[PDB]
């Protein structure tokens, strides 16, 4: 028996076909913050919806927020399923953007970003092909016996 | 996209008259096949076309795609307004079984809607026989590297 | 004109995919005359010319009738005679006859008798009765299906899916100095090596130009001096 | 409005029903004419029909050539199987009545080359008299009990008049 | 799909039709209809030569040679000037009967190595009237083994008419999906019976 | 052959079920051909579309619907009876001349009957079929191409149940769907009473399945009981796929089975040979009614964190991640690796 | 709750996999092969017999497992 | 060719008659015709 | 559609198959062969209003279905055996085949 | 079940001149996964 903690090189996923590896660890101090403090758990760029037209996960975050501020649990289905003009009047009456576009503050310098983020809780789950079992290095060791080869 | 429906409605009832243009090339038989795919391909482009002037700036599918990092014209109006037709090796999805593609299309029909041609975007949502579409040319972009 | 383009090049196939070639016109207008060289070039099939045929008996005759549309001739401008068509028959040694037997009978009518490890009778006038309607009467005996179509000028070229290269160049209507086409190794045999060598420089440029991509010109000048 | 009553009388009687082949129902919008049965030949647990034909003189006949090779002459038998099925009642429809009898078999006579087969039976025998020195079960077993059995010439005859009038007294 | 019939096409060495059957005992045995030069013929892993069809079906019993051109092409058609090379094999061999149809094909079987030591030559076609065709079997009459050829026979013709009549093996019609239990099965009996007969 | 057994992936819970449920195929030499290696449409509901792996195994492994029955075959003996009583002829007693001008009935590819007007044969034997006289798992495919009607009753073919439609109307019957949750109206009692019948692909020819009851025509067949009953088990799990792209499904489908996450409740009594778990699992925020009936919600694999989509300090240029360390020592996911090993005391000969 | 054939017509899949699961068709392949098929096999090698000693026979009369 | 030899259906042959006499006549037949 | 062209064809040989009826009143050694529904769970021939020929044979059992149906390029003659002997009597030839059968 | 042989092993893919002579086996390798670093410079 062995546990360990996710560092940098596992390959996590994202339920809609998003390979992903972490590339560093930051600290709190340097991540972001909104009005309230709360500090997101996980970092990705914008860059991959244009070119993997992945609107899933652009309507799921917002079909996620609003259902916690409801305290609700809310179904995604195939060919259905809530819709988002409705979910939209969810969190507006909670004060948030009516489309979860977000601002928050910088966490390295203090003052407000140019631009708008967005926001929300999304669901990554590990995938396999961890890092600590696949880093090997052979310097000078075993030959085989038909042609002397590692 | 309604104004190419039409124009190929009248395309397409001229097969009791039986009006052949007659490229050269041959055609016998694909006048009311090979043109539905020239003006097709028309509405694919036009409508991706009025996003760009109709857009306001700071838009980020619009200045990535301004600059050269990732994406086109393109693949932002296939996201907004319209995702074209499927093709699979040149041809536009051909028919399952007698002469039609779904059973859940009329027999011997061979207009666009029913063969390959999806109307509605990806922000609005793919309809379950419209659905099956898409999802052949997505099997035949992971065969050919093969 | 992608990978299945290049491969074949490199390995010098006999069996080339679609070898169409190029022969440039001597007019520009037509003026019934730039279709005038597509019959005398296409492999001209006579059960196109041919309209009915029977075999006719009186009481001891066992000769096939073959009867001529002359309007097909007013109409699609090729120019031949009568005598030739009856030439032609004894011109193919794949249906195994005599060679003189054979009689004109009015214009249009043309007949042909053949008579006497028994019963052959019955059997060669059948065996031949459709083996008949399938030989060449005039045209290229090695091409397949010439196409003429217009380029973005007024000058109007044909295009020809066969393998015969040399009587190309040696019918008329055509000029014998800008002739090009496909297939390499054919043009070794015609044109000598040096424009073998020029004809694998000019096709790989021509397919890699129309994907995109452009390496160099100089990089297929040394493939072609190594394979020459 | 109207109705006609229908009733069976039929048992203790198995009639076969024949199918020619060559011989179609009319020649030119005209019913042509069966053609006449010269004998009849019956095989029990075999189940065939030989009906011997005559077939006309000089006219079509070719006799010299006929009679050379295989010396049957006048005689053309046609070999059909009797099959039965279910359901398939013969009936003669009477004036606003209708009786009906049940068909046991029906036959399917195709033509019989019986001249060239015995021309062929001595051709391997004349071919043998020259040098003249030097389990089985299923279908192939239902050939070797066909082909050795009691022949019964029938009487080829034209009656049913009698058999009209018993269908009739039967209620 | 076993037990049933596929048409194929293919470019350059002619177009075949196969149908494989299988029945529980002993059978394991596909049939093919190629098309050589325009002549149509019958090939077997049981016969060592090619038959043209115009035999096969006068060996059934058909033998008129109108019934054959009428299933065949029926009438009014092309299908008829595109028979019309077949009919001729039957004229050159000259059988023209039910009897001698049967041992030109027994003539030409390398099968059985003769099992049986009374052989009949006339009764060893009746038998492979039986191992041919598997799908149906036959008593006395081969009326439906006969016409089940001609069925198959028609499909070959119309292939040749035109190249779009061909239907593919891969439609999901043509697939017979073979579970476990339904396969575990085939290992059992055939297991089953070497127990037996080395407890004999 | 050889392969046809497997261990059974232990990785996550749905990988331990996303191996029930698939095809291993025949692999009869056509490396060449494009064609099985493709998809057909004749798939929408026979088995699944968005679940098929990639690179050396890219098409010849596929995987079965969330509806779908494997037919078994009855007899063929007394439908043959069945049919002399409608009216059709037999085999040996028509000419050749009628054969090619009516049509015919196929048994499995072989004619017995030559029917003449189909319409009155086939639809007589539907209402034959519905009210439960002959068993339900026969097809009448019926081309017009060629002249004939197909009868199949082999068996271990695919099919799928729909609802019979009549006419302009339904037969939904919506005091019947109520009875169906007072708990006396199972499903078999469906097709017993004629609501529901299984279809193949066959049949699929001559039906004409509409989508929707806003969809309906007066010239419209069997309406179709659920959209998206056409994603696999291990592919259900995609929230909202219908706005996402195609080939983004297949690339979490090969990857939904490697998810770590539970495995079972007696997960801590099994010995297994390399067997991860996750510490602190999570069932997700938007779930699916596909989820619900396979019960991943009861053991689910991985967790949902806060995300804020951005670039920051060049770390992640093409799809990359970055997390905080603060996170990871709250407890963010503390994978935990378990691995068997064994050895075996032996006796000699001595 | 207002029931309607509209939307509702969901509510019969889970009453689908409830009777019927999802493990169909290996449950109720390999339960076949254990009823009905096993006597079908014994049944086609029934009566073992040896020439030598041709008074002598043993026979499968049924399987229970 | 509707070579049909009436009341055996089977074919026609064009035989070389007597002094080359193109007759049609079947084999397995009695049936002749100019 | 398509699948109405063979209901008026149903009235075409009901109209067609009286007057066949009709015109072997007069018993002239004329036969026709028809199939009868076995396997049961004597009737009357009867025309019901504007061309729709029935049968009711059972003592509930209905039935509707009549159709000639075949195209007979053939010749048949009934002709009954008796107890393989002097008895081949040829009986008549068959001009029409019609079939019974069931509505379900 | 065909033996194995000298003329079986020198051709044929990476059995002999492929995988033993033109392409070998090397020490003092290693083989990891990767992940990106702006901060450090090119070479
Ligand atoms: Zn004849």
């Amino acid at each position: 028996r062995q546990n360990r903690r996710p560092e940098l090189g596992d390959k996590f996923s994202s339920r809609h076909g998003q390979k992903g590896v972490c590339g560093i660890i930051v600290k709190q101090e340097d991540m972001p913050f909104n009005d309230q403090g709360i500090v997101p758990d996980i970092i990705m760029n914008p860059h991959g919806f244009p070119s993997r037209m992945t609107v899933g996960k652009m309507i799921e975050l917002i079909s996620g927020k609003a259902g916690v501020l409801n305290g609700t649990l809310e179904y995604g289905t195939c060919f259905g399923g809530s819709k988002l003009e409705d979910m939209s009047k969810i969190l507006v009456d909670q004060g948030f953007n009516y489309s979860g576009k977000d601002m928050l503050y910088s966490g390295i310098t203090g003052e407000c970003l140019q631009a708008y983020i967005f926001f929300g809780p999304i669901y990554y789950q590990k995938l396999k092909h961890m890092v600590l079992d696949k880093m090997h290095a052979r310097a000078r060791g075993p030959r085989a016996v038909l042609t002397r080869q590692p | 996209v309604e104004i190419a429906y039409h124009k190929c409605d009248e395309l397409i009832t001229l097969f009791n008259k039986g009006e052949l243009e007659t490229q050269p090339g041959c055609n016998e038989e694909q006048t009311l096949e090979a043109k539905i795919g020239g003006l097709l391909s028309k509405v694919r482009e036009e409508v991706g076309d009025v996003c760009i002037n109709e857009l306001d700036n700071w838009n980020a599918p619009l200045i990535m795609a301004t600059c050269g990092s990732k994406g086109s014209t393109l693949n932002v109006s296939q996201m907004v307004a319209v995702v074209g037709q499927q093709i699979i090796s040149g041809n536009r999805v051909p028919d399952g079984f007698q002469d039609r593609s779904l059973p859940h299309f009329p027999k011997n029909s061979k207009t666009p809607q029913s063969k390959g041609f999806v109307r509605n975007s990806f922000f609005s949502g793919l309809s379950p026989p419209e659905f099956l579409f898409h999802a052949i040319s997505g099997r035949e972009g992971l065969v050919d590297t093969a | 004109l992608g990978v299945p383009r290049i491969k074949e090049i490199i390995n010098a196939s006999k069996v080339i995919s679609t070898p169409i070639i190029n022969a440039v016109l001597v007019n520009d207008n037509d003026e019934r005359a730039a279709r005038v060289v597509k019959g005398r070039v296409e492999k001209t099939l006579l059960s196109d010319v041919a309209f009915y045929v029977q075999d006719v008996y009186k009481d001891n005759l066992s000769f096939i009738q073959v009867r001529i549309d002359l309007g097909t001739i007013d109409k699609l401008q090729l120019e031949l005679t009568i005598e030739d068509i009856a030439v032609a028959i004894t011109r193919a040694s794949k249906l195994k006859i005599q060679a003189s037997d054979v009689n004109i009978i009015g214009k249009d009518r043309i007949a042909i008798n053949v008579f006497p490890s028994e019963n052959d009778v019955f059997y060669r006038m059948q065996q031949l009765r459709r083996a008949l309607p399938d030989v060449v009467v005039k045209g290229l005996p090695d091409i397949s299906r010439a196409v003429i179509n217009i380029r973005d000028d007024g000058k109007r070229e044909l295009l020809v899916e066969g393998y015969g290269l040399r009587d190309v160049m040696c019918t008329d209507g055509v000029i014998g100095s800008r002739t090009t086409t496909n297939h390499v190794l054919e043009v070794f045999s015609v044109l000598g090596i040096e424009a073998a060598r020029y004809s694998i420089i000019r096709e790989i440029n021509y397919t890699m130009s129309n994907h995109g991509m452009s390496v160099d010109p100089r990089h297929i000048q040394l493939l072609g001096d190594v394979m020459t | 409005i109207e109705e006609f009553p229908l009733k069976i009388s039929g048992e203790e009687e198995s009639l076969h029903v024949f199918q020619y082949a060559n011989r179609p129902r009319l020649v030119g919008r005209k019913p042509a004419e069966h053609p006449f049965i010269s004998a009849a030949r019956y095989k029990p647990k075999s189940h065939l029909w030989e009906i011997d034909i005559p077939l006309d003189e000089q006219a079509f006949y070719n006799k010299d050539k006929a009679e050379s090779e295989w010396n049957g002459v006048n005689v053309q038998t046609l070999k059909g199987v009797g099959v039965e099925n279910n359901g398939q009642y013969a009936a003669f429809v009477k004036d606003m009545q209708v009786y009906l009898v049940p068909i046991e078999r029906v036959a399917q006579l195709k033509p019989f080359f019986k001249y060239i087969d015995d021309a062929n039976v001595t051709r391997k025998q004349e071919d043998a008299r020259r040098p003249p020195n030097p389990r089985l079960t299923g279908s192939l077993l239902a050939h070797k009990v066909a082909d050795e059995e009691a022949n019964i010439e029938l009487t080829w005859a034209e009656g049913t008049f009698e058999q009209f009038k018993d269908t009739i007294v039967k209620e | 799909s076993k037990n049933r019939i596929i048409v194929e096409a293919d470019e350059k060495k002619g177009i075949v039709q196969a149908s494989v059957t299988s029945s529980t005992h002993e059978r394991k045995s596909k049939t093919y209809v190629i098309t050589k030069n325009g002549k149509i013929y019958l090939k077997h892993n049981s016969i060592a030569e090619e038959i043209p069809i115009a035999i096969v079906l006068k060996a059934c019993g058909i033998l008129s040679d109108l019934e054959i051109m009428q299933l065949v092409c029926g009438n009014d058609s092309s299908y008829q000037d595109i028979f019309a090379v077949n009919l001729e094999e039957s004229s050159k061999l000259d059988i023209y009967t039910q009897q001698q149809a049967l041992e030109y094909i027994g003539a030409k079987v390398k099968t059985m190595r003769r099992q049986k030591l009374t052989i009949l030559q006339e009764g060893i076609e009746a038998i492979a009237t039986t191992v041919i065709a598997h799908l149906t079997v036959e008593a006395l009459d081969f009326r439906e083994k006969a016409l089940y050829i001609a069925m198959m026979t028609r499909r070959v013709v119309m292939a040749m008419y035109n190249p779009k009549m061909i239907d593919d093996r891969d439609y999901v019609g043509n697939k017979r999906l073979e579970l476990a239990g339904q396969l575990i099965s085939l290992l059992f009996e055939d297991l089953f019976k070497k127990f037996n007969n080395d407890f004999k | 052959r050889a392969g046809v057994t497997h261990v059974l992936s232990r990785l996550s819970y749905i990988s331990a079920l996303g191996m029930m449920t698939r095809i291993s195929s025949q692999f009869e030499k056509s490396r060449k051909v494009s064609g099985p290696r493709a998809l057909q449409p004749s798939q929408f509901g026979m088995l699944c579309t968005a679940d098929t792996p990639e690179g050396e195994a890219c098409g010849l492994v596929k995987n079965l619907a969330l509806m779908t029955h494997i037919t078994t075959d009855d007899e063929e003996e007394p439908i043959k009876k069945l049919c002399y009583v409608l009216g059709v002829e037999d085999i040996t007693l028509i000419d050749s001349a009628s054969l090619h001008l009516n049509y015919g009935v196929y048994l499995n590819g072989t004619l017995i009957g030559s029917i003449r007007f189909p319409t009155k044969f086939v639809t007589q034997f539907r209402h034959l079929r519905r009210t439960g006289k002959v068993s339900e798992f026969i097809s009448i495919y019926s081309n017009s191409h060629q002249m004939a009607v197909h009868i199949a009753t082999d068996g271990g073919r695919i099919c799928r149940p729909l609802i019979i439609v009549s006419d302009g109307q339904s037969r939904v019957k919506d005091i019947h769907l109520r009875k169906l949750l007072d708990g006396e109206l199972d499903f078999d009692d469906f097709l017993k009473l004629g609501l529901v019948e299984y279809l193949d692909v066959n049949e699929e020819n001559d039906s004409y399945i509409a989508l929707y009851e806003k969809d309906i025509v007066p010239s419209m067949t069997h309406l179709e009981i659920e959209p998206f009953t056409i994603l696999g088990a291990v592919a259900g799990l995609i929230p909202y796929p219908h706005h996402n792209q195609s080939p983004r499904n297949t690339y979490q489908c090969a990857m939904g089975k490697q998810a770590i996450g539970a495995i079972a409740y007696n997960q801590f009594k099994r010995i297994d040979t390399l067997l991860y778990l996750m510490t602190y699992p999570q069932q997700p925020m938007v779930k699916t009614k596909t989820i619900e009936l396979i019960d991943y919600d009861k053991l689910p694999a991985g967790q949902n964190a806060t995300v804020a989509v951005m670039s920051y300090s060049g770390y992640d240029i093409e799809d990359a991640l970055v997390l905080n360390k603060s996170s990871i020592d709250r407890g963010f996911g503390r994978c935990e690796t378990r691995r068997k090993t064994t050895t075996v005391l032996k006796r000699y000969a001595n | 709750d207002e029931i309607n054939t509209a939307q509702d017509k969901w509510h019969l899949l889970p009453a689908f996999l409830k009777v019927k699961g999802l493990v169909k068709q290996h449950l109720d392949s390999f339960n076949y092969f254990v009823d009905t098929d096993l006597k079908k096999i014994i049944k086609a090698n029934q009566l073992i017999l040896s020439d030598v000693d041709p008074e002598f026979y043993l026979k499968y009369v049924d399987i229970r497992v | 060719m509707l070579s049909f030899c009436p009341s055996c259906n089977n074919m026609l042959l064009i035989t070389s008659g007597d002094s080359g006499v193109y007759t049609l006549a079947c084999r397995s037949c009695p049936y002749e015709f100019p | 559609k398509e699948a109405a062209a063979e209901l008026e064809l149903l009235n075409a040989d009901h109209q067609h198959i009286l007057r066949k009826l009709k015109k072997m009143n007069n018993k002239p050694e004329r036969f026709m062969v028809f199939q009868l529904p076995t396997r049961l769970p004597v009737g009357s021939i009867r025309v019901h209003k504007s061309g729709k020929l029935s049968v009711k044979i059972g003592n509930v059992v209905m039935d509707i279905g009549k159709g000639a149906e075949t195209t007979f390029l053939q010749d048949v003659i009934a002709l009954s055996i008796a107890d393989d002997a002097s008895s081949a009597e040829l009986l008549g030839r068959v001009d029409g085949k019609i079939v019974v059968t069931p509505q379900i | 079940k065909p033996i194995r042989g000298f003329c079986q092993r020198l051709k044929g893919k990476q059995g002999r001149f492929r995988g033993n002579l033109s392409g070998k086996r090397v020490d003092f390798s290693g083989r990891t996964v990767i992940s990106p670093d702006p901060n450090l410079s090119i070479d």
